[PDB]
DNA sequence: ATCGAGAATCCCGGTGCCGAGGCCGCTCAATTGGTCGTAGACAGCTCTAGCACCGCTTAAACGCACGTACGCGCTGTCCCCCGCGTTTTAACCGCCAAGGGGATTACTCCCTAGTCTCCAGGCACGTGTCAGATATATACATCCGAT
DNA sequence: ATCGGATGTATATATCTGACACGTGCCTGGAGACTAGGGAGTAATCCCCTTGGCGGTTAAAACGCGGGGGACAGCGCGTACGTGCGTTTAAGCGGTGCTAGAGCTGTCTACGACCAATTGAGCGGCCTCGGCACCGGGATTCTCGAT
């Protein structure tokens, strides 16, 4: 079985508390009603640039693995660097 | 003793101009804004074919490394039609 | 005699809380088939490593916080202390994020 | 032997200058054959576009000769030269006439 | 006799002309000058092309212009039609300039 | 002689021309101490890209700065320029 | 031979590997030839540039007491100097978090 | 067999020894050391590229990295570097 | 106006355990030592292009008045979002299974640096127009009172 | 809410003038025809590390329910800056002069790749325990509802 596995918000995820614990990371004290969708499709936008970009990195050396050296080189490249993996 | 010179992209700039519209020319600032771009575009995707080839332990910039970086610079439409009509000048050189 | 502190102190002790701490927010398995899901358009059938996942999760994480620290910034430079979405519609058209 | 000809490229934007200029500029220690026909074919498609875009709105100034002002509106009205081409000034270019909507004077 | 025009009437025909043309707008010789007095403190007894001083009134007014944009957009969303300092101080901090 | 009373080269930016680089940015109206801060940003940015073109040109020995040395010292601090060479 | 096997960091009086950084000099094509003493000179930068980081990063480990630098402390410890914010400014670094900044409206309005 | 990687960690913690002697640090710090090192390396090894590529030479000397240094550091952070490069470089002439 | 529940937060103490640090083999990349064409410091000219200077016109900058409208503080009024108990529910965790695909090592071989010569493509250099700025005179488009 | 000065702005027409499209000459970099070592496609395997499933608990998420404070529209009142006209005034122009230094070309030379033998040095495998968690108990501090 599953139990429940229904994920629903097909890309909700980020739960509404999750956007809110971000949120009070980056010291935020009190977050509108329409904040959370809009939360969801601009995570949405800068993940599809990431791994649009870092999908063309596994493509290029002809492997079906995306590796953590991908993603890092393609969010250098987005001029976002990221240390901590390579 | 004369002197020295320097090359462009004038003429061939204005090759691709008289393919378009033919009748209708083109002014200097405005060419070498177009030079520089064209150097600049050069230099965005060569760079990008250096910092690729720079991953996968190789040497040699091919044509493929080419097409991955413009799939990774143009933005979508004209990455399509410019990726296309690369396939179109690879296969149309070597087919002859 | 039930009485909560108010509106503000669970939000101020908590940004003590949340900017003090370290860790990773958003919950492993709902981001992971997020990534996987997103990644399905390009190419069909993937496989990630686990801790490409966690590098996702750490760039996506500080793209958000950082939207949210400038953002914060434009709605208190509308004299209000409320985040409101033509805001975040001012910082990714300021940034340059607005494509 | 050499009973040959000159005529070799026939094709468009010169593969041979490319060709020097990816050879040496060190990018990589050897480069392929195929690759600057490659790179000059995209250069001639982007180069193509942005002067049509500068052709018909050069027209649209009634003129026939572009100047940079056809190059600047040229490359901002359409989204994905711009989005290329975002972070380059070009000079002599100046503004697409953007007007903020409160700043439009109403009335009745 | 009035004839005058509303306080704005002289500023969005401006905003026309001056969005609509295209030339050089600081004076040459004051810019020319303030090129050299900024420069002589990093070395002294300097030569400069005149096009190089035409090159850094383009990024003068590139980055001044762009940064009236922002600072625009930043006083608009205060329902402010008037830019005041700590609106420009907010798109450079935006930016990332301090 | 002619009058040649000029002093305070930054003050030289005249306060028409900040009006006038306001109204082709499409600012209807100016506040009282714009023109200052005006003045003092004009200043950092010209002090930072012409501390960066002395660096690339007493890095060729030369005494006198080209226009290429400051489209490069325009380039690199991701500010670009074309229309005078590279 | 032998002639005093002798390496080089000692020769300069430093603690980092001139020949592997001479040698990721010359094997990522910058230029064709690569000179005499170049990777000595960028190896003193980039050991003055570590000195600096470590040693922030060790001030601030003990002035959260540790006796270990964690990731959380070169996030706070770079981001409190000036300079070495402004050369790492387009740069994240994971399990960092963000150092505490509050906005003076936040703070409470009591007397 | 397995293949051999290279790192800078042991002179990253080298330098530890010499700043604070008697203080750890933790793994993913070391990482995070070992990629600003690169980061730093390609920066300045870029600049040294096409600083060196302006000029028409083919040849990076100690001279273009001093300049490159002087592009990428700001400031107080370039003096002291240039010092301590200028006191490597002869410190190594002078045997 | 100033004082107590009380709840969150900070201060020691044993535990554990495991990740930080260190030690022992050990392949190989640094090292040392010669050569060698050559990139480049170095000298000197040249001439050209940047700097200096002086007089004239004047667009532009400066400065005074003025008024209204833009900023901004107070007032009320609503509601959306913050806070907290209650359910649930799906994420986290341990472990067990299977293999598809990354990494490796080898194999073979086509291919792209490298050479030398051959020539026309483009590029320096006169040149003279037809495209555009500049008046120059001329009838619309919309602004601004005043009705 | 319409009408008219008026007024800035769009619409032919000449007109000089000069910037660009173009023709002449040249020279060197594109190219063409070879060779050769090596980078890399290509096969096969090793195994490991990604995926998958399944059960057990439960921190977190969802959700319902107060309630108040934060957004926001109105609104009055000040001030500062946009508008426009007289004054100045130095910026642009436009020529004239002088020579400092970019750039060229040649001279001569100290220096980086090429090999090529030699070796310890950093790296992986493999221990080992002390510092950070981590409960676990306990006094401090701060907040929030009272005086």
């Amino acid at each position: 079985k599953r139990h429940r596995k229904v994920l629903r918000d097909n890309i909700q995820g980020i739960t509404k508390p999750a956007i809110r614990r971000l949120a009070r990371r980056g010291g935020v004290k009190r977050i509108s009603g329409l904040i959370y969708e809009e939360t969801r499709g601009v995570l949405k936008v800068f993940l599809e640039n990431v791994i649009r970009d870092a999908v063309t990195y596994t493509e290029h050396a002809k492997r079906k693995t995306v590796t953590a050296m991908d993603v890092v080189y393609a969010l250098k490249r987005q001029g976002r660097t990221l240390y901590g993996f390579g | 003793r004369r002197k020295t010179r320097k090359e462009s992209y004038a003429i061939y700039v204005y090759k691709v101009l008289k393919q378009v519209h033919p009748d209708t020319g083109i002014s200097s600032k405005a060419m070498s804004i177009m030079n520089s771009f064209v150097n600049d575009v050069f230099e965005r995707i060569a760079g990008e074919a250096s910092r690729l080839a720079h991953y996968n332990k190789r040497s040699t910039i091919t044509s493929r490394e080419i097409q991955t970086a413009v799939r990774l610079l143009l933005p979508g439409e004209l990455a399509k039609h410019a990726v296309s009509e690369g396939t179109k000048a690879v296969t149309k050189y070597t087919s002859a | 005699k039930p009485h909560r502190y108010r509106p503000g102190t669970v939000a101020l002790r908590e940004i003590r809380r949340y900017q003090k701490s370290t860790e990773l927010l958003i919950r492993k398995l709902p981001f992971q088939r997020l990534v996987r899901e997103i990644a399905q358009d390009f190419k069909t059938d993937l496989r990630f490593q686990s801790s490409a996942v966690m590098a996702l999760q750490e760039a996506s994480e500080a793209y958000l916080v950082a939207l949210f620290e400038d953002t914060n910034l434009c709605a208190i430079h509308a004299k209000r202390v409320t985040i409101m979405p033509k805001d975040i519609q001012l910082a990714r058209r300021i940034r340059g994020e607005r494509a | 032997k050499a009973k040959t000809r000159s005529s070799r490229a026939g094709l468009q934007f010169p593969v041979g200058r490319v060709h020097r200029l990816l050879r040496k500029g060190n990018y990589a220690e050897r480069v392929g054959a195929g690759a600057p026909v490659y790179l000059a074919a995209v250069l001639e498609y982007l180069t193509a576009e942005i002067l049509e875009l500068a052709g018909n709105a050069a027209r649209d100034n009634k003129k026939t000769r572009i100047i940079p002002r056809h190059l600047q509106l040229a490359v901002r009205n359409d989204e994905e030269l711009n989005k290329l081409l975002g972070r380059v000034t070009i000079a002599q270019g100046g503004v697409l006439p953007n007007i903020q909507s409160v700043l439009l004077p109403k009335k009745t």
